[PDB]
């Protein structure tokens, strides 16, 4: 609906802009990952459907890719360059939208790399889902892999800064629950990256395994309500991506972590705060926060473009008062029809 | 005629060929314009819901 | 306060605020824009310029112009001495109600918004269609150039001095760096005759030519001197130079009503400042209106 | 005229319909110039986009 508007806009933005001269006006949202993280699970539970290829251990995700929810009659995603429909309600639909990205992620893939920076906009429509824009990126890896380019990493940090080069840009990093914070780089990034904090969110996977590992409550408390890390950000949440598996449903996932969440003893003994954890309460509190400062930053756009075309238009009296604007095709259509008429001259 | 046609498939030459202030003037405006009336439908549409 | 001729207020509110942003107006918008030889870049910088400073500068300028010009007039009228005849003890009374009445005095705040889009659609027309009319804009400008060009010329005598006839006469002697700056003008005298359409920006290699000329002379200068006489000189001749394209826009009327574009006397200047003092005059009625009018009654209310 | 530029109130020359009328003919001169200057701005784009 709305934010189909948005997406498009941003597309076009970008197209007209290559540069992030206007790109970086309008608020975006950012998410980094390592390896074997849960990223995809992450995305994929957002979605509500599984439509990124799974790999055993192998970073399926070669390309990135720009996942939008919008609001829809059924549960479909549909490329921006083709117009074939696939049914995420069929899991063999799913397994062919599945080939078809990975497909889509090797075509894009230029000569002597592996990772390619082009970005795919993919829009996900289904009732009931959020409205906002994901961005999807290859997962941080802290030893480079010999079947990959020695600069994918490079790359993949590029990507990411460019990305979050935004000052309204949403930060959403993810991590594993069975990892310390000292031994993950992306949280470093991240902290360094945004001193202040405004916009920050960090997302934690594998809750569930990190508990059965005996975790510290002190050091799960101190992340979700940020003393350990030195920034100090908007809030933190913790969602569980499954047993880990690479074909469990999403529908037997959300409702085991809802139970899961129930019957744990943290949350009835108040260590943790009630509506710091699960899905919807993260997802609609960055909808909410998201769309806010859509709305502001996209009023202070539209003026800036009209008076910008007011401008294009005051060059185009001063200079060409007689004349009227054409684009490259009608002018050629113009330049036909002259050449004739001196042919019969 | 069977110039023109050929010339008219392939639009890279025409952007060679078409190079001057009058045609970039035309080529920015439409583009500005046709995000801000995106922008507009967008603005319009979301203040409609409420 | 309220029995005095509109024509008295109007040419006390057209002078105030002319004088107040003729300087903003010339210096930030027409001096850049007068640079590029393009007319329609020109007109085009002219406009943006014109629309980003109106829409947010204007109002409040004219706001405390108009404010100004009834303060004076007020608190004139409350301290007149009427001769002999005046009583001193109702002085003190009156001033300590007037400074009272000032701090509680507040304007109309939609007034701003509305003259914003009265005063753009003045200035939004481009057509002379009196004959007077052109002639008063060249007037108009004359003077404003003339002051101008007055500051100009206090500012090059100061760095230079009298000229070597009027020195002798008045017996005065240039001092070494005074003489310095004189050779400087000289210089720059001649590089502008060979190049009239000299861009006003330097470059390094212009500088050392000048130097290596000073040195022939025995005269060492810095780089930064010289940049800043040559900013004053150029400032010099390019008002001269809108001396003399006035001199042939006067004549300039009758191929303009023909619609001669293609003629190169295109006085462009001359319509943008018969543009500004339209939009003066109409700005002066208007406020001279919302001051009879609007703000009488709430200075009643709070005396 | 010369009895109206010193405010003869007075004078029963009270030339109240020169007065009006004036008036009637300034309005005029206004309206036809903002007309014109809505006609060759404001509706133009109007027209080519409806064609």
């Amino acid at each position: 609906s709305l934010i189909d508007m948005y997406s498009e806009v941003l597309d076009v933005l970008s197209d007209y802009d290559a540069s992030y001269n206007t790109q970086d006006h309008l608020p975006r949202v950012v998410v980094v990952g390592d390896q074997s993280a849960g990223k995809t699970s992450v995305l994929e539970m957002i979605a509500q459907a599984r439509i990124f290829p799974r790999g055993s251990g192998e970073m399926m995700t070669r390309s990135p890719v720009k996942v939008t929810l919008s609001e829809g009659p059924h549960h479909v995603a549909l490329f921006k360059d083709s117009s074939r429909e696939f049914d995420l309600t069929k899991e063999e639909d799913l397994a062919a939208l599945r080939h078809e990205i990975e497909l889509r992620m090797r075509k894009n893939v230029k000569e002597g790399c592996t990772v390619s920076p082009e970005t795919i906009s993919l829009n996900v429509k289904g009732p009931g889902l959020q409205r906002m824009v994901l961005v999807d990126l290859p997962g941080v890896i802290n030893t480079v892999t010999s079947g990959m380019a020695p600069d994918t990493k490079e790359t993949i940090f590029s990507i990411s800064k460019a990305y979050m080069q935004n000052p309204n840009a949403i930060i959403l990093c993810i991590q594993d629950g069975s990892v310390d914070a000292e031994r993950s780089i992306v949280t470093d990034l991240v902290s360094q990256m945004d001193p202040h904090g405004r916009r920050t969110i960090f997302v934690l996977t594998k809750v569930d395994l990190a508990e059965k590992n005996v975790a510290s409550p002190s050091r799960i408390q101190q992340i979700i309500e940020g003393k350990l890390f030195p920034m100090k950000a908007l809030g933190y949440f913790a969602v569980v991506t499954g047993k880990g598996n690479s074909s469990e449903s999403i529908e037997a996932i959300r409702e085991y972590e809802e139970e899961f969440f129930q019957n744990s003893k943290l949350l009835k003994t108040s260590m943790l705060k009630a509506h710091q954890v699960t899905t919807r309460n993260l997802s609609l509190a960055v909808s909410d926060c998201f769309w806010k400062m859509v709305r502001e930053s996209v009023e202070q756009q539209a003026d800036s473009f009209k008076a910008t075309r007011f401008n294009l238009e005051t060059e185009w009296k001063n200079n060409y008062p007689r004349l009227r604007e054409l684009d490259r095709n009608e002018l050629f259509e113009k330049a036909k029809n002259e050449i004739l008429d001196e042919v019969i001259s | 005629k069977e110039v023109l046609e050929d010339f008219a498939e392939d639009g890279e030459k025409k952007i060679k060929l078409l190079t001057g202030k009058r045609v970039q003037l035309a080529e920015d405006l439409k583009k500005v314009r046709e995000i801000q009336e995106k922008l507009d439908a967008f603005i319009e549409a979301l203040h409609q819901e409420k | 306060l309220s029995q005095v001729t509109p024509k008295h207020w109007e040419e006390i509110l057209q002078q105030s605020l002319w004088e107040r942003v003729s300087t903003h107006v010339i210096e930030n918008i027409y001096l850049p824009a007068a640079q590029t030889m393009n007319s329609g870049t020109f007109n085009t910088t002219v406009d943006i310029k014109l629309k980003q400073w109106t829409d947010k500068q204007l109002p409040n300028k004219a706001v405390e112009v108009a404010w100004e010009t009834l303060q004076e007039e007020f608190s004139r009228f409350m301290t007149e001495p009427k001769g002999k005849e005046h009583d001193d003890i109702f002085d003190k009374l009156k001033e300590a109600v007037k400074e009272e009445s000032i701090k509680r005095h507040k304007w109309n705040d939609f007034a701003e918004d509305s003259l914003r889009v009265i005063q753009h659609n003045a200035l939004e027309d481009r057509s002379i269609s009196d004959k007077q009319q052109w002639d008063a804009a060249i007037y108009f400008m004359e003077e404003a150039l003339q002051a101008r060009l007055k500051d100009t010329e206090n500012a090059i005598e100061n760095m230079v001095g009298p000229d070597w006839k009027k020195r002798w006469l008045y017996w005065k002697n240039r001092t070494q760096e005074q003489c310095v700056h004189n050779e400087t003008k000289n210089e720059l005298e001649k590089m502008l005759k060979c190049n009239e359409e000299h861009p006003a920006y330097l470059a390094s290699d212009e500088i050392t030519t000048v130097r290596k000329n000073l040195e022939s002379r025995g005269v060492e200068v810095d780089p930064s001197l010289i940049k800043d006489t040559w900013h004053q000189v150029y400032r010099r001749h390019f008002l001269k130079t809108a001396l003399n394209h006035c001199n042939l826009c006067r004549r300039g009327f009758y191929y303009y009503q023909r619609h001669f574009v293609d003629s190169e006397l295109e006085c462009n200047d001359v319509v943008l400042f018969w543009r500004i003092q339209r939009m003066l005059a109409i700005t002066a009625n208007t406020l001279r209106q919302q001051l009879t009018n609007t703000e009488v009654r709430r200075l009643e209310k709070n005396v």
